[PDB]
RNA sequence: AUGGAGAGUUUGAUCCUGGCUCAGGAUGAACGCUGGCGGCGUGCCUAAUACAUGCAAGUCGAGCGAACGGACGAGAAGCUUGCUUCUCUGAUGUUAGCGGCGGACGGGUGAGUAACACGUGGAUAACCUACCUAUAAGACUGGGAUAACUUCGGGAAACCGGAGCUAAUACCGGAUAAUAUUUUGAACCGCAUGGUUCAAAAGUGAAAGACGGUCUUGCUGUCACUUAUAGAUGGAUCCGCGCUGCAUUAGCUAGUUGGUAAGGUAACGGCUUACCAAGGCAACGAUGCAUAGCCGACCUGAGAGGGUGAUCGGCCACACUGGAACUGAGACACGGUCCAGACUCCUACGGGAGGCAGCAGUAGGGAAUCUUCCGCAAUGGGCGAAAGCCUGACGGAGCAACGCCGCGUGAGUGAUGAAGGUCUUCGGAUCGUAAAACUCUGUUAUUAGGGAAGAACAUAUGUGUAAGUAACUGUGCACAUCUUGACGGUACCUAAUCAGAAAGCCACGGCUAACUACGUGCCAGCAGCCGCGGUAAUACGUAGGUGGCAAGCGUUAUCCGGAAUUAUUGGGCGUAAAGCGCGCGUAGGCGGUUUUUUAAGUCUGAUGUGAAAGCCCACGGCUCAACCGUGGAGGGUCAUUGGAAACUGGA
């Protein structure tokens, strides 16, 4: 094993933990927003805005691709 | 760069002794002490003692493994002969002593196992004097014997060492006790006389009644030892760590260096008559002798060699002048008590292992590329026991041959050859133990299960009675007609004279064209046995008459006639079976001569004679080769391992009635 | 026009047919014999067999805390003012750790793969792209942790946990910003689907500081950071055509083929799922089996063709076997992770570790293929602002007649045909101008001196100039100076000495250049074919001589040739091998005359491309040559486009 390889193991573990936390958060927000849009609720627009915020922040963190974020936003905002 | 130890400080030694005398204990203690401010493996181990490099080779004791002793003594400078205190000189001690003497190796004797019950230092020295006829004298005395053994009186310095524990530490250097003072002074006088028997200067100095100096007496002992005229005798117990330091001190003080030793003589490859002296000189040309070859599972094939003259660096090219090829010395290793170190260079008087030598067997010379010297090889004893070997599964015969080749390269004393007559492969070794170990190693290491037995004996036939006989073959009934007819007298020839064909034809009754054909037919028919299938020998065939047909006569017809003539001669002449008889020359002490002659006569042999030779006896006898199977073991049992013999085919003799009938029955069915 | 040779052998003899054999070239060759040197190349083709050992991937202190360290130089006199502590200052430096980038390149191998893998030509209005470049706009305001470190506990080791504390160019909240997303309107345009531009709004997150200059903490240089749009680079997908043997493999297919909807992806898409339908492929060879990386090229051939796919370059695939995802711009990752499997190793028996198809090397297999070498000086790459570090890439050296090319092993005179060998017709012939002897040279070799280029630089130091500045330091560019070589004191040059150290292999019956004497006597042996050998052997072995080659020469293996012996070029079927025993007839192949039309074939012009290296032609540089370099020409059954209509095809 190379020293840089061991270091990369550590840093990869850290990055994975952070990324999966953030991705789970954005997935939860997207699911909540989609449910609110599907069944009209007074919280619909605020939930959609939160979903879009987290989707775009994920795209900027590179958790999803820009085109993935665009598809999510397109479907969400067309439903809403 | 610069050798860490000089030629004057280098010591190449070998621990030799009888079985279970303490060679490996002594070597382990030596390595431990040199390695302190222990597994013993490899051909040689390099350590350091008091600023001296010490290469140690531990040898085997068994007469079956005399090849190791031979090949070690060839490249070693000094030897430590270990003796069991309770028994002194034993048969294998005598054997290794004679090998060291034939190689002119200085020796120091070490009486181990002083703590054992029955230990007797004086009796061990007396055995040295009597059994070996060696000018050995003690340079130490043991205070206490068996459990009482607790001090050693060094006699060169008249100083007593007291050992307070079995750990080998906390030795007290004290003055000789008063009660042992007289005995110590008498032993010193005896030692001085023994050395003076070789040194004239010392002899005059002692006769003058003047006091001998410590330095002068050390010098004298060193000179005598290096001349192989004096053996210093020490004592101790390697198991309980007493006397090992003194033994190493004596190794340093008395055993020679590659300088003190006599030079080495070799032959130019292109000028065999030319002689080349290879002295211990770094600046001289590089010449070394490869004395051991093994395979190490980590680093590959190792070639252990001793360098006599010159230097050589790892990662270079050398000449194998014996195989006349070029070898790449890739890596050079030296084995220490606990580890192997890679070493960049090797100097005269160093034993090392090369990694990368291909096709370099033991006894080969490795010389500089430009040089073409060939050092003196090693002579090893001829096989004393032979066994027909054969794989249990014929599908493994190729593996068996390859294993035999590798094993013959590993061990010079083990031989394998195919016998044409019998079509059997035979393996010759130094004894039953040797062959047993080799069989087991083939079975396991090489995964070739083999079975061994007594080698088949090729028998011969002959005619005991003379007779005139005739053979006549006619084949005119069908198609082409063939006629042959011959009249031949068959006579018992003088033993050993071979087949003799005589042509007493008168009047051309047998055309001269067909007579060679008759001879060829007789030869073929006698090659094929007439009684049990073995060739017929010692016969005079006199073709004295015959008939022929101007047309039907043919070479094949006359061959058929000769075949029928030999068939009727075998019917009419009472053939017997002959067996090879070996001229056996047995050498042993006179006290076993009766046993040896009794065994000879019990083997159906006859004692030809006896004769003194040196300090022993020689018995000459003729014994059947069949009855000579397993004779080495019986001889060693009869003579306490002191007896040796040689055998060579001498003539054929008639097999007794019962044995011949048994042969015949076996061959028939 | 640049280019094409045949011979032996079936018979008493002949012509024909027909196979066999030989003369040529080639090689990653192997073996036998032999062996002087130099230059340039090439060197595990077998076991994608297993691997000891060393090295092949790090770097950044000008991102960050901490630790070690201790100049310059403080204080008391031990009365030692030269040695001394801690109460300091502590600079030049070094590091384990967090963090950034790089570990996806470079290097190895050809196992798998018959497939859009590869080659060629196209398309993407179905796509992605870190570092680099250009332009524009920004870099605002706050916060919580954690490594390291200290402490406690458990371990043979691998190393593990509990508690406490601290940084950042690490992480996160908030603010403003969009050509990105939703909706509305408009303009233009295109290869269905749609593309480009403009105008309104709604949802909306980005960022960071480090080292300096001026010092007015205001301005500001370099580097670094963020968003958007372009360029470049790199990657992805699709399509026409081409690219292999077998029918003693004829049926295959059920997410299979299409549609609808959704999910998913950089992206279109049965890519996946639910529903509906029964489609899809196939004698123009589906399916199955076997084998195989493909190409540029290489060998051969007059060509057409045939064979091959080492070295070098491109593309692909793989990294003990199989699956998987993580991080990341990029991997489903040779020297990363997880799981399973096989195998191996260490252990204190509690438990741990590994993957040379990287460079050397070991064992094994094999007829057979090298050093566990030196250096980053050159080129290239990673990191860094830079010096510099790393780089088994690479540059070199070592070994091997393995190949090609070059030069040696002497030259002139030398009849007096010296000795001696072999033959003899006993005269003589021949080895033979060969030798001897006289004269000459030193390529080579030995000795002693001189000794390159490859080296550009970078950095550092001086100026000059250009953008910006309020002005500097800096940045770009230009001109100068110090320094930088593993090879290596090697190539090469000079001076002296000696013909002195340096020739072997095969063949000599015909093919096929080269003949005699002895020994043998169908024996020993030779042999590619025809054959030779039983007393006169140019064929067996030796000797002399001769022939061909020559540091090589022979043998074996394999490919093309000769072979028109699979015949398109360029053969045949009465009797030599070959007409189905003969009809009826399907697909396919082929098809009478004239007129008009189309332009699929056919012919012709232009454009793009067919990488580099290679082959051929020319020139230049190594003293020559091989070799190296530079231009040209060539190479498509290639694509787009414009023309002609006789022939084949269509109407
Ligand atoms: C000095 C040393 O190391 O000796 C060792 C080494 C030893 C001589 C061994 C006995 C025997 O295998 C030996 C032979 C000749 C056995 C045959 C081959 O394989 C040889 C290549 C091998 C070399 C040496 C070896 C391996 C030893 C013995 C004897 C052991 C005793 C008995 C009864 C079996 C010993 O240890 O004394
Ligand atoms: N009593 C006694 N036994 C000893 C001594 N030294 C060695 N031994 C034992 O004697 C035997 C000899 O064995 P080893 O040392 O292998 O000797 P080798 O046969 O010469 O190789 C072993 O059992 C040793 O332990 C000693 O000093 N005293
Ligand atoms: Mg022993
Ligand atoms: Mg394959
Ligand atoms: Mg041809
Ligand atoms: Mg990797
Ligand atoms: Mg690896
Ligand atoms: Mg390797
Ligand atoms: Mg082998
Ligand atoms: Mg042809
Ligand atoms: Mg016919
Ligand atoms: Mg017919
Ligand atoms: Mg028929
Ligand atoms: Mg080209």
């Amino acid at each position: 094993n190379i020293k840089s390889a061991i270091k990369r193991v550590k840093t990869t573990e850290k990055a994975e933990a952070r990324n999966i936390s953030q991705k789970s958060a954005m997935r939860t927000a997207v699911k909540n927003a989609k449910t609110a849009v599907s069944n009209n609720a007074d919280n619909k627009n605020e939930l959609v805005s939160l979903a879009v915020k987290l989707v775009d922040k994920a795209a900027q963190s590179n958790l999803i691709h820009s085109n993935k974020a665009d598809r999510i936003k397109s479907q969400l905002m067309t439903a809403n | 760069m610069a050798r860490e130890f000089s030629l004057e400080k280098t010591r190449n030694i070998g621990i030799m002794a009888h079985i279970d005398a303490g060679k490996t204990t002594t070597t382990e203690r030596i390595l431990y002490y040199t390695g302190r401010i222990i597994t013993i493996t490899s051909a040689a181990t390099t350590a350091a003692w008091e600023g001296h490099r010490v290469n140690i080779i531990d040898t085997p004791g068994h007469v079956d493994f005399t090849v190791e002793v031979e090949r070690s003594l060839r490249v070693l400078d000094g030897a430590v002969t270990v003796l069991d205190a309770q028994s002194g000189v034993e048969p294998q001690t005598e054997t290794v002593w004679r090998q060291a003497t034939t190689y002119g190796v200085p020796r120091i004797v070490f009486v181990n196992k002083m703590d054992k019950l029955g230990a007797n230092f004086e009796y061990s020295v007396s055995t040295l004097h009597d059994r070996l006829q060696a000018n050995a004298a003690p340079i130490q005395l043991p205070i206490g014997a068996e459990d009482e053994f607790e001090a050693i009186i060094d006699l060169v310095e008249m100083k007593c060492f007291k050992y307070t524990n079995d750990l080998g530490t906390e030795i007290e250097e004290i003055e000789i006790p008063e009660d042992h003072l007289d005995r110590a002074e008498e032993a010193r006088a005896s030692l001085i006389e023994a050395v003076a028997e070789t040194s004239d200067e010392l002899m005059e100095k002692y006769l003058g009644d003047e006091e001998i100096s410590v330095s002068e007496l050390k010098e004298a002992i060193r000179q005598a030892t290096t001349n192989v005229e004096f053996y210093p005798v020490l004592c101790g117990t390697a198991f309980k760590n007493k006397g090992v330091q003194l033994m190493l001190d004596a190794v340093i003080d008395y055993l020679p260096s590659p300088l003190d030793v006599k030079p080495i003589i070799g032959h130019r490859a292109s000028n065999p008559e030319e002689e080349v002296i290879a002295k211990a000189d770094d600046s001289a040309e590089f010449a070394a002798l490869a004395f051991k070859v093994m395979t190490d599972p980590y680093v590959g094939k190792l070639t252990f060699f001793r360098v006599y003259s010159g230097t050589m660096t790892s990662g270079s090219y050398v000449k194998n002048s014996t195989k006349g090829k070029r070898e790449r010395v890739g890596r050079l290793l030296q084995m220490h008590a606990n580890s192997r170190q890679e070493i960049d260079t090797v100097y005269s008087g160093d034993i090392a292992a090369a990694v990368g030598l291909k096709d370099t067997g033991t006894g080969d010379t490795l010389c500089g590329e430009k040089n073409d010297i060939i050092l003196e090889s090693m002579e090893f004893p001829e096989p004393v026991i032979h066994l027909s070997v054969e794989p249990k599964s014929k599908a493994d015969q190729d593996k068996m041959t390859q294993a035999l080749v590798k094993l013959q390269e590993e061990d010079p004393t083990f031989h394998a050859h195919t016998d044409e007559e019998t079509g059997q492969v035979i393996i010759g070794g130094m004894g039953e133990l040797h062959l047993d170990i080799l069989v087991d190693r083939m079975k396991k290491e090489f995964n070739v299960e083999c079975n061994v037995g007594a080698p088949m004996v090729s028998y011969r036939e002959t005619f005991k009675s003379s007779a005139q006989v005739q053979g006549k073959f006619s084949r005119q009934s069908g198609g082409r007609g063939q006629y042959g007819d011959v009249h031949i007298e068959f006579t018992p020839n003088e033993t050993g004279a071979g087949f003799e064909f005589e042509n007493a034809i008168v009047g051309g009754v047998v055309p001269r064209e067909y007579i060679p054909s008759v001879e060829a037919g007789l030869k073929d028919a006698m090659e094929n046995g007439v009684l049990a299938g073995y060739p017929l020998i010692d016969v005079k065939a006199k073709l004295y008459d015959g008939s022929y047909h101007d047309v039907d006569s043919s070479e094949m017809a006359f061959k058929i006639a000769a075949s029928l003539a030999l068939k009727e001669a075998a019917k009419k002449c009472d053939p017997v079976i002959l067996e090879p008889m070996m001229k056996v020359t047995i050498e042993m002490p006179e006290e076993y001569m009766g046993d040896i002659m009794g065994d000879v006569t019990s083997r159906r042999g006859r004692v030809d004679g006896m004769e003194p030779r040196g300090n022993a006896q020689v018995v000459n006898a003729y014994v059947p080769l069949s009855e000579m199977f397993g004779y080495a073991t019986s001889l060693r049992s009869n003579t306490q391992g002191r007896g040796t013999y040689t055998m060579y085919f001498d003539h054929y003799a008639e097999v007794p009635k019962s044995i011949a009938e048994d042969i015949i029955k076996k061959n028939k069915g």
